[PDB]
């Protein structure tokens, strides 16, 4: 059962993209994709119960040695331990519902089986990433999900902005991939191996944690790397759900939790600044998918700070990752159903009422939104409150500012999520297209993720749930009051007259515009210099006329 | 509506035929004159080099500047490698007689 | 200040474009359409208070000030219907143009299908 | 050229390639004076290069 | 005056000649009011017209 | 709805600029710059001077509290010491520079453990 | 359905006549096809701006500004809408 | 395409009046796109009137010294005096013509016959003695009845 | 031109001269880019300087 969680989504992708799919068509390829995900989810459930609960890790030599020159030895080997089982359960369970949704959402697309094969490849490379036992097979998974993210973001290739969004995701992540590669070189040079179980670091040379942190900041879309994440909304809604829940953005946090070789000052500062920035960014957007994208960036900031706190903080970071994937995928699927019910419009000024959506879509948005804002005794309450209480008792003075930033971020999140519900359903109608979707497949796709939200409350992620870190009632129940403050403010729909702050925040602090000329235009101009002045000029040798 | 094959294979050239045969040049592009002119100009851009102010300044600060930066970095890396390996100062090109090539029979 | 296109317009069309863009920017800055209706009424009452003017200098000063206001309050995220330019559904799955086909190209003039030298 | 070479030779106290390069720069700048401008740099370079090739 | 090798070398000190011909420009969509804003603080934010048509209506 | 109409981009009918490869013409109207916001009007008509001017205040407004707590506040602000361990368990736990147990001011080797948690970059020889 | 992407003339005419009658000064009996906005109906320029914005709302269109300047009568609006493939 | 005229040779004919060095006027017919030196060769002029184009990779082209009136000065093709073709023309003026040069002096391979040359009158200019190799020279006197057209090859070696 | 009345025409042209950036702007932004993207080089140079000045202090106060 253990190799069935990794191979078999890759097999589904291989089937649906090869000339076998010429004989199946759309109708047969949908069956193949859904079955190939159901099998992998069943295998991951067995792996989860064996490794997490009964504590028996399994190591598999899959395809022998990859390459071995000198003392640099990379093998095709997996290891299934606690983190790997957690990640496999989360990835396969989310990707199954996203496949069941995409087989109905992209029904009218002309190349449906190609899209399903790309989704399966993306899932399989994520499984390869988390199942690897050494750094090089991890890099296979890293670049595989990067390539499949490029193929899926720029799926509608006749649209130029989608193509440029895919290229932007590739380039922004390529900077951090370079830094991560140099960090792998440092790690191997000063420890002698590439396998995770032999990488126990107490005191290393600083470049190790910094360069691995930069490589993780690329994929997890932290500060000065978040710019690709918002533009990745050019792709279809299943792509966004799988990018923001289970694949891609959770890979850097997984890598930092696995290695635990960071220096906590950088991690805490980057995470808290990212959380506050993405909180204020999502409060001032009107595109329905961009608000959810910025909430993803904000929660990744929370997890970054938590893994900065310590080993218990690393466990809480993995726990928040696991519970975040379910309600984030549910939020994106419900938003896709609302968009399709309103004629493709993504602006929240053109919604309202309870006619453009099913009852189940509204229930899904409500329950996932309540889990995200930390409503008591739902799924996100346990993990988010654990991170907040662990940040309130850290003995680092830097974590004092980080906790304040997290509390402000919590109020902002409960503001804009309540605004997303309020604009979508509570206000009067201001669109003109009412085509509500009530198909069986997307409704069952949403119901599965709501079942996982219930499961996280009933069965915890780890042993931290129910442990009491001893805090006064004032410190403990303040995030509930911040949630209520966000709800009351957003339902009052109040606004400020400070329009220059509004347009500074709504334009997202001008990061893209400043990047358009601080590295980008200089790279183009230095290329002009090296070609025209150097190759055609200073180094050019002419002819002798006679 | 040309016929370039007999019913049993056997390609026919159609040299004297009225209908236009499909062949290798069927999908050759129709040339835009301005695109051809721009590509010709970029192909011969060495005729446009001139030693004005901007050319001289950018060729000094970027080309010579980064070449000197890379030479300084290479010498820095060489010296630091020799220090972290237990070697004395070693003779690079133009550096007076010194040690080159460590002996394998020696412990450094 | 207006762009070089709007500055080339006749005076009637210049004022009409200013009123139209003001209504659209009020749509962009509002939360809903039901928020937008009384702001649209207020903008209409604002233009009605300068209808009976004759002095071209006062007209020019009011026109230029309003164009400065519209350049200031240009929304960074305008509301565009999805199937138009700048919308989210523009240029996704267009019908293919007619592409020509060459049947059995390898079988035409075999043994002579390389590059000349 | 010969006077500048021997002057830098006696001033620096040693025989090396610097005296030839300085003498070449001086002689080429004397040749290149009064000419349009690649030339007041190009001719010191040519005379210094002749000195360097000689060494 | 004196004849030298400097007369025979094609020195690269001649500026390339441009033409007054109008160059190609791609079409772009129209922006009706496109004055570049450099001021963080402006009196236009607190203009009475803005207060009358945006803030004050109920 | 596949097959929606889309407007085509015209071909060049005038002499081209020397550095024309900064426009992305994919065949449909409109084309774009090679990188967005490199030229043309920015969204909301803002400029680079606007963002740099607002950031010259806003950046120190965000870097101010971290500096204050990192230089004017220490471990003794906490009402309790870190989690206590037996010596055989603690002695390996505080070998990590990453650990939050080096902020235990009641430990007998508090200074020595803090002096061993200084970050270095070049490994010495 | 009907038409190669274009709405029929009669339903477009009915919808435009419905949109045009939403003024206080308008007498309903004068609203007909090929009726001028200013001379025949008695609407000023701001009323015409509002009418074209309402027709944009009615048919789900983003009418370009140069085209909206040319619309000056009911028949002009009907002929413009019947030439839109994107008119719903 | 319709009932328009069939192409005739008379549509592409160019007539040039040529005065040889004895003063005898000649009627020379050519075709559009043909150079002037080729039409002079095919008319039947003697081989002492012609000489190699003294460029690299073009000595197989025969050329003649012609006098062109001021009206047809702007229909001679342009040659850059800094290029290698310019140095070829400079070598021809330096070595073949010398002090027979006038302000109307050109070379006949640099004249491409078109409709603008129709009715143009040219004259053959004198040349100095020259040699390319042992099988192609000119001693200086135009006393030979051998036509240039009757030579089967133009030999650079 | 069959869709110009639906999506706009080609009359409005792009306002850009396709000219290189100014020399000072290019130099300043390149120096900032070198400082940001090559910060390990400056970190290691500072390490070498801080190490050799300590050995200078040792060699100074040792031979006295
Ligand atoms: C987040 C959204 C981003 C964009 C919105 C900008 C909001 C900033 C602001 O100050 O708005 C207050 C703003 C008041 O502005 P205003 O109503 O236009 O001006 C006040 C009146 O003119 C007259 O009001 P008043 O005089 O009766 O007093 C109201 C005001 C004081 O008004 C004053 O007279 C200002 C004097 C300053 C010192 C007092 O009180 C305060 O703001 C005191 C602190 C609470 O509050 C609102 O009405 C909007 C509420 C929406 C949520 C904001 C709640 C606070 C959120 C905290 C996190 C901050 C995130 C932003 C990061 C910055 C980058
Ligand atoms: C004796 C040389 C014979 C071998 C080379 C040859 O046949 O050259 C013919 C050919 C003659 O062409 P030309 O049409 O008379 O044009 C002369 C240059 O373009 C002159 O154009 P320019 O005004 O740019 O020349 C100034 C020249 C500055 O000239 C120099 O740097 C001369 C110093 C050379 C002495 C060696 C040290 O600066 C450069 O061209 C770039 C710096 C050269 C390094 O020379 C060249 O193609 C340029 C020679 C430059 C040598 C450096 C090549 C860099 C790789
Ligand atoms: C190599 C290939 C050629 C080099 C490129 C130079 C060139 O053609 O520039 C034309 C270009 C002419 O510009 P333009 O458009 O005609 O108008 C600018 C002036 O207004 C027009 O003024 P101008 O240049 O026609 O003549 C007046 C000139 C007065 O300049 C002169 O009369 C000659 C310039 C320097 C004298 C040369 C002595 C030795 C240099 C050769 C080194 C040989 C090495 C031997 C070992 O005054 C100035 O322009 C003021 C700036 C002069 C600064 C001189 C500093 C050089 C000493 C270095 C200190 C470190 O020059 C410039 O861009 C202006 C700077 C002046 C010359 C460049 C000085 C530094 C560059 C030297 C690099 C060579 C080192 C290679 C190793
Ligand atoms: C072991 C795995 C083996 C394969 C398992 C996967 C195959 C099941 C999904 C079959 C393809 C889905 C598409 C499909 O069947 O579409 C229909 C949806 O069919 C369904 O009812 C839903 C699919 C079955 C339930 C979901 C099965 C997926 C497996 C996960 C189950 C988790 C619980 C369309 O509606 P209908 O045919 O019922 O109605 C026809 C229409 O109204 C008139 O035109
Ligand atoms: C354009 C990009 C496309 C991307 C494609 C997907 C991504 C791929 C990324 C990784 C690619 C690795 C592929 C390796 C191929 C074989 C290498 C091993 C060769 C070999 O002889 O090894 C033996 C073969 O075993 C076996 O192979 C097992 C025996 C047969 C039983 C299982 C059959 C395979 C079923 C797979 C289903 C589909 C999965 C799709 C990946 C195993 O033994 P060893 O000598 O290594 O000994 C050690 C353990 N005994
Ligand atoms: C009306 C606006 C008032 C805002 C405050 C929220 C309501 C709190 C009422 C109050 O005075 O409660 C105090 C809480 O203060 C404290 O000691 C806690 C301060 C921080 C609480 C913030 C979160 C409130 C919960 C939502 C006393 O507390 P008590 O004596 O009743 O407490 C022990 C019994 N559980
Ligand atoms: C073979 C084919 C390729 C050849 C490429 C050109 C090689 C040119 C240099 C040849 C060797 C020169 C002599 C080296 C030793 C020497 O006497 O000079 C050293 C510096 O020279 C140096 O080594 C510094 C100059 C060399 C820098 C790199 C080469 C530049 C040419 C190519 C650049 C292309 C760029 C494209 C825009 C002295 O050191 P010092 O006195 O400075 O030390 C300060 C402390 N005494
Ligand atoms: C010496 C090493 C220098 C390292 C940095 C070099 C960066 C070079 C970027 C070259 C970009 C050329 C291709 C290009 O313009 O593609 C754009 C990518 O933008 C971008 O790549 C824009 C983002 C640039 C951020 C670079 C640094 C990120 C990390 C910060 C530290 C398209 O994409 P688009 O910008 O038009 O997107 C539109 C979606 N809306
Ligand atoms: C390619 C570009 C790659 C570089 C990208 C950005 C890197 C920025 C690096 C900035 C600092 C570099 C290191 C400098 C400080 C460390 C110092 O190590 O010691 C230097 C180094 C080390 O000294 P030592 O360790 O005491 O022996 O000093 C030297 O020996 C070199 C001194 C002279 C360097 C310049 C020589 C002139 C070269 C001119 C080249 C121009 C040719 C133009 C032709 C066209
Ligand atoms: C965010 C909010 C930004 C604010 C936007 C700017 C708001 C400022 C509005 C006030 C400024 C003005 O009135 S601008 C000055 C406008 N007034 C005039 O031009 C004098 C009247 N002259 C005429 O020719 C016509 O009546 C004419 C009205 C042009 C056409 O209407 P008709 O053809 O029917 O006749």
């Amino acid at each position: 059962m253990f190799l069935l969680s990794v191979f078999f989504p890759l097999l589904g992708g291989l089937v649906n993209t090869s000339p076998i799919a010429r004989f199946l068509g759309h109708r047969g390829s949908s069956i193949i994709a859904i079955g190939c995900m159901v099998v992998a989810f069943i295998s991951s459930v067995v792996i989860y119960y064996e490794v997490v609960f009964m504590g028996c890790a399994v190591s598999v030599d899959v395809f022998g040695t990859w390459f071995s020159v000198g003392t640099f030895h990379a093998g095709w080997t997996f290891n299934f331990d606690l983190l790997t089982a957690n990640m496999l359960f989360t990835v396969t369970g989310v990707s199954m519902a996203v496949h069941m949704y995409a087989c109905d959402y992209m029904r009218q697309d002309p190349h449906l089986n190609l899209f399903l094969g790309y989704l399966s490849y993306f899932t399989g490379f994520m499984c390869v990433l988390v199942a690897a036992d050494n750094l090089l097979v991890m890099l296979v998974g890293w670049e595989g999900i990067g390539v499949c993210s490029y193929l899926l973001i720029g799926y509608w290739s006749h649209r130029l902005s989608a193509v440029k969004s895919a290229q932007k995701a590739i380039l922004v992540n390529r900077v951090s991939d370079g830094l991560l590669m140099w960090g792998v070189l440092w790690v191997w040079y000063h420890l002698g191996s590439l396998e995770y179980d032999l990488l126990n670091v107490y005191s290393a040379s600083g470049f190790v944690g910094l360069s691995i942190l930069i490589g993780a900041m690329g994929k997890s879309a932290q500060i000065l790397f978040h710019v690709w994440l918002a533009d990745a909304m050019e792709g279809p809604t299943p792509v966004s759900a799988l990018i923001h829940a289970a694949t891609l953005v959770t890979a850097g946090v997984y890598l930092l939790v696995r290695l635990h070789i960071h220096d906590e000052m950088f991690v805490i500062i980057v995470g808290s600044l990212t959380a506050f920035m993405a909180g204020v960014f999502g409060a001032t957007q009107s595109d329905l998918k961009r608000v959810i994208a910025y909430s993803t960036c904000s929660q990744l900031g929370y997890m970054m700070v938590s893994l900065g706190l310590g080993e218990t903080g690393g466990e809480a970071s993995m726990g928040h990752l696991m519970t975040h994937a379910s309600f984030k995928a549910a939020l994106f699927l419900a938003a896709g159903m609302v968009i399709s019910g309103n004629g493709g419009n993504q602006h929240i000024a053109r919604y309202g009422g309870s006619a453009h959506s099913a009852m189940f879509t509204m229930l899904t948005l409500m329950v996932a939104s309540l889990s995200l804002i930390g409503w008591p005794e739902l799924s996100g309450f346990y993990s988010k409150e654990t991170i907040l209480n662990l940040a309130a008792i850290c003995a680092d003075p830097i974590a004092d500012v980080a906790h304040t930033l997290l509390l402000l971020t919590a109020m902002l999140t409960s503001a804009y999520t309540t605004k997303l519900f309020y604009q979508c359903f509570m206000v009067d109608f201001s669109g003109s297209s009412v085509t509500p979707v009530r198909n069986v497949l997307p409704i069952l796709a949403m119901a599965i993720l709501l079942l996982d939200i219930m499961l996280k409350v009933w069965v915890g992620t780890n042993l931290l749930s129910g442990m009491l870190f001893f805090l006064p009632w004032g410190v403990k129940t303040l995030p509930f009051g911040l949630m209520v403050a966000g709800i009351l403010t957003a339902t009052a729909a109040v606004g400020s007259e400070r329009f220059t702050l509004i347009r500074f925040c709504g334009s997202r602090w001008g990061f893209d515009q400043l990047f358009a000329r601080s590295p980008v235009n200089p790279i183009f101009d230095l290329g002009r210099i090296t070609w025209a002045i150097g190759d055609r000029g200073l180094l050019s040798v002419g002819n002798l006329r006679a | 509506e040309a016929k370039q094959f007999t019913p049993d294979g056997k390609y026919m050239p159609g040299i004297f035929s009225k209908a236009k045969p499909l062949d290798r040049s069927t999908q050759w592009v129709h040339k835009n004159p301005y695109i051809e002119a721009w590509y010709y100009r970029r192909d011969h851009f060495e005729n446009e080099f001139v030693w004005n102010y901007r050319t001289t300044i950018e060729a000094l600060w970027f080309l010579g500047g980064f070449t000197a930066a890379a030479y300084a970095l290479s010498v820095f890396a060489f010296r630091q490698a020799d220090r972290r390996s237990g070697y004395p100062k070693r003779q690079i090109l133009g550096d007076e007689p010194a040690m080159v090539l460590p002996d394998e029979r020696q412990f450094y | 200040m207006a762009s070089e296109v709007v500055l080339a317009l006749p005076h009637k069309l210049r004022v009409m474009r200013m009123y139209r863009t003001g209504l659209k920017e009020l749509i962009n800055w509002s939360a809903n359409r039901h928020e937008w209706y009384p702001r649209a009424y207020a903008l209409r009452q604002e233009f009605e208070d300068s209808k009976a003017l004759t002095d071209r200098e006062e007209i020019r000063k009011k026109l230029e000030h309003g164009e400065e206001l519209l350049a200031r309050f240009r929304h960074w995220e305008p509301l565009i219907k999805p199937e138009f330019v700048g919308g989210t559904a523009y240029s996704i799955n267009p019908a293919q143009p007619k592409l020509k086909f060459i049947p059995n190209y390898d079988a035409m003039d075999e043994y002579k299908k390389g590059d000349h030298l | 050229f010969s006077f500048t070479d021997a002057t830098v030779e006696n001033m620096r106290g040693k025989h090396d390639m610097t005296s030839g390069m300085v003498a070449g720069a001086v002689t080429g700048f004397l040749f290149g004076m009064g000419r349009p401008m690649p030339q007041p740099v190009a001719w010191p370079l040519a005379f210094a290069g002749a000195a360097v090739a000689a060494d | 005056s004196m004849k030298t090798l400097a007369d025979y070398i094609r020195w690269r000190n001649k500026e390339p000649i441009k033409a007054s011909v109008e160059e190609w420009r791609p079409p772009v969509p129209v922006i009706n009011y496109d004055k570049p804003q450099n001021d963080v603080l402006s009196a236009l934010d607190k203009d009475p017209i803005v207060r009358r048509v945006l803030i004050n209506p109920k | 709805g596949a097959g929606a109409p889309v407007k085509l981009a015209p071909r060049p009918d005038k002499p081209l600029p020397t550095w024309y490869e900064l426009w992305w013409d994919n065949g449909y109207y409109p084309g774009q710059p090679a990188a967005d916001f490199m030229f043309g009007a920015w969204p909301g008509n803002m400029t680079e001077t606007y963002y740099l001017r607002f950031w010259s205040v806003f950046g120190l407004a965000l870097a101010a509290p971290f500096y204050y707590v990192a230089n004017f506040t220490d471990e003794t602000r906490m009402p309790m010491v870190p989690q206590q361990y037996p010596a055989e368990v603690r002695d390996v736990l505080v070998q990590r520079r990453n650990s939050m147990l080096k902020h235990d001011f009641s430990a007998p080797d508090f200074k020595e453990v803090k002096d061993r948690a200084k970050i270095y970059w070049t490994p010495m020889y | 359905g009907f038409g190669g992407g274009f709405l029929d003339k009669d339903s477009v005419t009915e919808r435009v006549l419905h949109v045009t009658k939403h003024f206080e000064k308008i007498d309903a009996s004068k609203v007909s096809p090929a009726a001028s906005f200013e001379k025949d109906l008695g609407l000023d320029s701001l009323d015409v701006v509002e009418l074209v914005m309402a027709l944009e709302e009615e048919f789900g269109l983003e009418i370009p500004d140069a085209e909206a300047d040319k619309i000056a009568s009911v028949g002009d609006a009907i002929n413009y809408i019947c030439s839109n493939p994107m008119a719903k | 395409h319709g009932p328009a005229q069939t192409p005739t040779v008379f549509d592409k004919l160019v007539e040039v009046t040529v005065v040889d060095m004895n003063g005898i006027r000649h009627r020379v017919r050519g075709l559009q796109g043909q150079s002037l030196a080729q039409a002079l060769v095919e008319y039947g002029f003697p081989d002492t009137y012609f000489f190699p184009n003294m460029g690299f990779y073009t000595q197989h082209i025969v050329d003649a010294h012609v006098f062109v009136p001021k009206e047809f000065w702007g229909k001679v093709q342009n040659v850059d005096p800094e290029s290698d073709d310019g140095l070829a023309v400079k070598r021809m003026f330096r070595d073949i013509v010398q002090d027979y040069q006038r302000d109307t002096s050109f070379f006949a391979s640099y004249i491409t016959l078109g409709a603008e040359h129709n009715g143009m009158t040219v004259g053959i200019g004198p040349i100095k003695p020259w040699i390319l190799h042992s099988e192609w020279a000119f001693a200086g006197v135009h006393d030979s009845r051998n036509k240039q057209f009757d030579k089967p090859t133009v030999e650079i070696w | 031109t069959s869709l110009d009345h639906v999506f706009g025409d080609n009359s409005n042209k792009l306002n850009y001269n396709f000219e290189p950036m100014g020399m000072g702007s290019l130099f300043i932004r390149t120096m900032v880019m070198v400082g940001v993207f090559f910060f390990p080089v400056f970190i290691m140079i500072n390490d070498d300087y801080k190490y050799t000045s300590f050995l200078d202090k040792v060699a100074a106060a040792k031979a006295a």
